[PDB]
């Protein structure tokens, strides 16, 4: 599913031109200002959902159970320890 | 040893330069112009060439079919072509006929009619040729190539022009675009072969005695081109063979190395399967090509404007998987130009370009063109004698200094078209313009 340089495996290509231009004629950081506030804004934004709902979901289990844990574990929490047990 | 260039000017200011040779019974007289392409702007691009086309179309006198007739009843006939610095319109006739042809040239110049109803007649005609230089890869490659090294600058627009201008070019903007340039001080009257200077400088007298002169006469030849390494890649898996353009930015015609330009050019020089001799040549990156099946041909050249140029290779390959050797190998001949070339290879070289330079011109219209050339880039035409000092004055120092400022580690502008999957990127091309052990 691969081949290699001049016959890759790639359909037939035509009617594509491409164009750039060379490293030293071009400024690397152009518009770098631009990306770093607007662009990485956008793409955290648009991914955000999918990192904050299980992120938050499995910390909330997480706190609810030390809790419970070092409440169980004092004088007050003797007797639901009792019965935990 | 050739007889001797004469030349003469008009009061306008137009140039008449003659070579006789009564060994033949032909000859070549037309007129150079110091104007082409370049001399547009965005929107009259392709005014040039329109021109060009409406010059055959008929004169306020001679109708379109009167022109026909007139020329074949001369019994040679007329040519002409716009390139980016330089017009060209000829006559190649018998030698009693020269007369008539400079009459006839000084007419579609002059006194062309450049009629609405020709004008929208040929703007189709300009519209189809859009969609057949298609084929014509050769030329695909080198236009592609200018497009790119001038990237938006005047030497970087092609000679036809877009589209949408050649359906808005108009009579006025043709009428003001051959008044603007076509004048006395940029044209050049050259005759070649049965020709007498003084008959012609008669003919001039009588024809183009009223061409306009600039306001500010500028001499011959006379001119900031910002070269932009780039590449363009035409992949075309469907065409058989690869076509790929590789160029610096090089000299231009009045450098100071022009001379080592064209013996750096001879080092490399040229190859093609199909010829017989070329499996024996002396040149490294032929022995290479040839003996590897690298390629089918490749051609090196040295192209020259007024104020810049461009120097580089142009090879035709069906070897699609090695095509990266190709390049390889080719632009380490190059590093080689600035490392390694000595006496060996300048001295061969510059033995070869003495003769080269005087074999190119064997007709006529070669010794026209020749003299056209040379009297429209530098305003004069050089004599053997000073060409081959000029050739002489080449040292192995002057190609290595000249390749360590204009080669070794610089950018190229780059063209691809057909099947180019094997080219690699233009980092990848571009880090063969120096060498690691060097």
């Amino acid at each position: 599913y691969m081949g290699w340089w001049g016959h890759m495996g790639s359909p037939p290509q035509k009617g594509i031109a491409g164009y750039t231009i060379s490293p030293f004629a071009a400024r690397p950081f152009a518009g770098v200002v631009h990306a770093a506030i607007f662009n990485t804004f956008r793409r955290t934004k648009n991914q955000a959902l999918f990192v904050i709902l299980p992120v938050s979901f499995f910390y909330y289990v997480w706190t609810q159970a030390s809790e419970k844990n070092e409440w169980l574990y004092t004088k007050a929490g003797r007797h639901e320890l009792a019965k935990a047990l | 040893v050739s007889p001797k260039t004469r030349t003469s000017n008009l009061k306008n200011g137009l140039t008449i330069a003659s070579e006789s040779n009564p060994l033949v019974q032909t000859a070549t007289v037309g007129v150079w112009i110091d104007a082409g392409s370049r001399n547009e702007n965005a929107y009259n691009n392709g005014t040039a060439h329109f021109f060009e086309h409406l010059a055959f179309k008929g004169t306020d006198k001679r109708s379109q079919h009167q022109l026909e007739l007139d020329i074949e009843n001369m019994g040679g006939h007329l040519n002409a072509y716009t390139s980016r610095e330089s017009t060209v319109y000829y006559a190649k006739s018998f030698k009693d006929d020269v007369p008539k042809s400079v009459e006839i040239l000084a007419d579609i110049l002059q006194h062309s009619k450049l009629a609405e109803s020709a004008i929208d007649r040929e703007r189709e005609v300009i519209t189809r040729e859009l969609e057949e230089v298609n084929k014509q890869y050769e030329e695909v490659v080198f236009d592609h190539l200018h497009a790119t090294a001038f990237m938006n600058q005047p030497l970087g627009r092609t000679i036809l022009g877009p589209r949408e201008n050649i359906q808005t070019i108009t009579n006025t903007e043709l009428r003001k675009f051959i008044t603007e340039n076509y004048t006395a001080d940029r044209m050049v009257l050259v005759g070649a072969g049965a020709v007498d200077h003084d008959a012609l400088v008669e003919l001039a007298e009588k024809y183009f005695s009223h061409l306009p002169s600039s306001q500010s006469p500028v001499p011959l030849g006379t001119p900031i081109p910002n070269f932009v390494g780039s590449e363009v890649r035409l992949r075309d898996d469907t065409m058989p063979v690869a076509h790929i353009a590789i160029a610096v930015e090089g000299v231009s015609w009045t450098s100071e190395d022009y001379y080592t330009a064209l013996v750096a050019q001879a080092i490399i020089g040229n190859y093609d399967r199909a010829v017989g001799t070329s499996r024996h040549q002396g040149s490294r990156l032929s022995n290479i090509v040839s003996e590897n099946n690298l390629a089918n041909s490749f051609q090196s050249f040295s192209t020259s404007y007024s104020d810049t140029g461009l120097w580089g290779i142009y090879l035709t390959s069906e070897n699609t998987t090695q095509i990266d050797d190709l390049v390889h190998f080719t632009l380490k001949e190059w590093n080689r130009l600035s490392t390694s070339v000595s006496n060996l290879q300048v001295e061969r070289a510059k033995s070869q370009l003495k003769a080269g330079l005087l074999l190119s011109l064997d007709g006529t219209t070669y010794v026209a063109e020749d003299i056209g050339r040379q009297l429209t880039t530098l305003g004069r035409r050089v004599t053997p004698a000073e060409v081959e000092a000029k050739l002489e004055a080449v040292t192995e120092h002057d190609v290595r200094a000249w390749a360590q400022k204009t080669l070794y580690d610089k950018d190229i502008a780059l063209v691809g078209l057909g099947p180019i999957e094997g080219l690699y990127d233009y980092n990848r091309i571009r880090n063969d313009m120096s060498m690691m052990r060097w």
